RNA sequence: AAAGCUCCUUCGACGAGUCGAGUAGUUUGGGAAUGCUGCUCAAAAUGGGAGGUAAAUUUCUUCUAAAGCUAAAUACCGGCC
RNA sequence: GUUGACCUCGGAUCAGGUAGGAGGACCCGCUGAACUUAAGCAUAUCAAUAAGCGGAGGAAAAGAAACCAACAGGGAUUGCCCUAGUAACGGCGAGUGAAGCGGCAACAGCUCAAAUUUGAAAGCUGGCUUCGGCCCGCGUUGUAAUUUGGAGAGGAUGCUU
């Protein structure tokens, strides 16, 4: 239906139309709190594609973050070591800044479970996010058994320990040649090459 | 509300021996719904369409 | 029966002998072709998006103008060569039926 | 520091290799609770074998391209041919891969026959006892020696083809007619100059034209 | 009411600031650059990724990314025996 | 003008709920050294390790292919033996170092977006109830059934469950 043209439309970002609609709309944001409740979502082709859904026990936050690079935090420029790593400068964090928005909402809302997040708007300074929330404990929620399986006590801040659609990215959670040293979990293997065993027999 | 009436028109219909469609008739009434109303004027079967602003 | 293997190795059309058969084609395998209901959709967003700042520059260029500028301009945009040629060839047809319509 | 002849020695012992050693002397205690839940399950499956149905695959590597060994699954076209609706096999022992082709007609034929002979041998009781259905057992065979392991009973009979034949004399054939060795030579160098021929043949025509 | 099987003219919707490219830091056995992250540019419909040496032209093999769930074989004497 | 709606934003000791702390042997991430070796030393090594920080369970994690291959082709994930001190990296110095095939233990598969129920929102939280049901609300900017590429939809056709 209507849903499949705004698919088509918002692949062309840089239109007329689409241009003056975010230029816009990056100005009512900066406006309000850092983190704040959305009343509903803003795309809601892309939030139905993750999961979204139009009944009670379902919420949306949106955040925004710093946008640039990681600065080593070192009293004046000493670091005390070997030459080979003493750069300050332009070091790079090793988490998108998809994940620390999702992170800090976390926290906020303490009660609640993350599904996903996506890509709103961004600036000079600032990158927008807009993130998908469940409530466990709502009785509409643990009737139907296509979500209430994230009520468990095993999916709990799953955002932090990087099992989110950007946790797996950040780690090599793919198969092939080319993801050999982080299929199954960068630590367990380098344990696993590292070990020394010993039968009764040799 | 309407609807209930409709509804146990036809349970005592067809407990009779009168099948169904048989007391009612065909409805003609006004289409709502965003996918909905997408579908119906590709298939050109709209005559008037009105949009908020 | 596509081809016959010669039945011996270290040849041009080494193997071991086999009766090769045809298989029904897997629904898998459809993944580019053309729809007729994606086609329109497509159609009718291009009317209402218009176009871009970076294809603007090289429709002007292409036409009364280098064909080989064209070229040059539109790889360093998309950043390879395969993808340059299937847009330069595309924006050709937007100028053809344009003009040559009425 | 070396100081004899000697082989040049490397031993990858200079991480902590002390934190990471495993011991194993639980070999023993470890073998028996495998026992243990082995004849625990086959007392759940009562009258049902243990394992499952596999079909015969061929290795795929120039090397190792001789023996046979077992398989994961039938293919979607195996089935079809034998007459088991897709839903009804994983059901009754039989196993199933979806992802698996039929590229020629050898592989094909050998697998249909070894899933065709297993259908003979199956014993299928009723859901209700006292309402029979017209595909189960009538009830009178039902008392039969029966296998479990199924494995052994359905295991590859032979993988390799047999060591040598005997034929009689005068009906050996003939070799090809430069020989053996000549043969693979002009194999190999056919091989090397398809390009230069080619081209260079097809630049003749269009000289002469 | 709901479900299975055999055949067919025709239809057959399939995830975007993503994939990919340039540059910078780190890392890997990965070597004209294996993975990750920052910035600039930014796609397509028999299309797209891969085929361990950079580039152009012409063929071939194999899968269907950018949404999600799930027992067993494995680790451990920290807790209770 | 009066009055009645919609959208956004607030108050309340409103009704009902939920998070923090402990433990951290094992497990998922971030951050991150130097002693030492090279008979000096700066790239290198110790090490993608110690310390620091965040989050779970009796196991955790992974997982039903945008894979491996070049063959007469294999077919989700994890672990053991072998591949192998091998291909490859390295003031090509000291040193570092995987993967495919092969044998075995254990085996299990699946649901969402993109289609008009349109001849009938067919779906759900809450309150009261004699237990039969009623009322407000959420929701058409989309809640059930139907479909997930292995197909499927729409048509044919006779048996079976």
């Amino acid at each position: 239906g209507a849903l499949k043209y705004l698919e088509e439309l918002s692949k062309k970002k840089q239109s007329d139309v689409v241009r003056f609609l975010l230029r816009v709309r990056c100005w009512e944001y900066r406006q309000l709190n850092v983190i704040h409740r959305a009343s509903r979502p803003s795309r809601p082709d892309k939030a139905r594609r993750l999961g979204y859904k139009a009944k009670q026990g379902y919420v949306i936050y949106r955040v925004r973050v710093r946008r640039g690079g990681r600065k080593r935090p070192v009293p004046k420029g000493a670091t005390y070591g070997k030459p080979t790593n003493q750069g300050v400068n332009q070091l790079k964090y090793q988490r998108s800044l998809r994940a620390t928005a999702e992170e800090r909402v976390g926290r906020r809302c303490s009660n609640l479970r993350v599904l996903n997040s996506y890509w709103v708007n961004q600036d000079s300074t600032y990158k927008y996010y807009e993130v998908i929330l469940v409530d466990p404990n709502h009785k509409a929620i643990r009737r139907d058994p296509r979500i209430n399986w994230i009520c468990n006590p095993v999916h709990k801040h799953r955002e932090c320990r990087g099992l989110t659609s950007t946790g797996k990215k950040s780690r090599g959670l793919n198969k092939g040649h080319r993801f050999n040293k982080t299929r199954a979990g960068r630590r367990k293997t380098w344990k696993r090459h590292n070990t020394l065993s010993l039968w009764r027999y040799r | 509300q309407e609807k209930k009436e409709r509804l146990l028109r036809e349970a005592t219909a067809i407990k009779e021996g009168k099948k169904k469609e048989d007391v009612s008739k065909k409805p003609y009434t006004v289409k709502y719904g965003l996918n909905h109303v997408v579908g119906l004027i590709e298939n050109k079967k709209a005559s008037l369409v009105l949009i908020a602003n | 029966a596509p081809v016959e293997r010669t039945g011996l190795i270290r040849g041009l059309n080494k193997g071991h002998k086999t009766t090769r058969r045809v298989l029904k084609e897997r629904p898998s395998r459809r993944k580019g072709a053309q729809s007729k209901r994606t086609q329109f959709v497509r159609s009718l967003i291009r009317e209402v998006a218009g176009l871009a700042p970076y294809e603007r520059r090289v429709i002007e260029l292409l036409r009364n103008g280098k064909d080989k500028r064209a070229r040059k301009f539109s790889k360093k945009k998309l950043g390879t060569f395969g993808r340059a040629k299937r847009k330069c060839e595309e924006l050709q047809r937007i100028i053809a039926e344009s003009r040559r319509a009425h | 520091a070396i100081k004899h002849n000697q082989q040049i020695p490397n031993n990858h012992f200079r991480k902590h290799w002390q934190r990471r050693v495993r011991c194993h002397f639980d070999q023993p205690g470890k073998k028996v609770t495998r026992r243990l839940a082995r004849r625990a399950k086959a007392a759940a499956l009562a009258p049902r074998p243990v394992d499952k149905l596999r079909p015969i695959v061929r290795c795929p590597t120039v090397k190792y391209n001789r023996r046979t060994r077992l398989g994961r699954g039938f293919t979607l076209e195996e089935l079809k041919a034998a007459g088991i609706p897709r839903l009804l096999a994983p059901t009754i022992g039989i196993a199933v891969d979806h992802r698996r082709k039929n590229l020629s007609e050898e592989s094909l034929a050998a697998n249909v026959q070894r899933l065709k002979d297993y259908k003979a041998r199956l014993i299928l009781f009723p859901r209700k006892s006292n309402k029979p259905k017209k595909a189960d057992t009538p009830k009178d065979q039902q008392t039969a020696e029966t296998t479990t392991s199924l494995r052994t009973s359905f295991g590859v009979e032979q993988p390799l083809a047999p060591g040598f034949t005997e034929i009689s004399k005068s009906e050996i054939p003939a070799g090809i007619e430069g020989g053996a060795y000549r043969a693979l030579r002009k194999a190999r160098s056919d091989a090397r100059l398809v390009g230069v021929r080619e081209k260079r043949a097809k630049e003749k025509a269009e000289a002469e034209a």
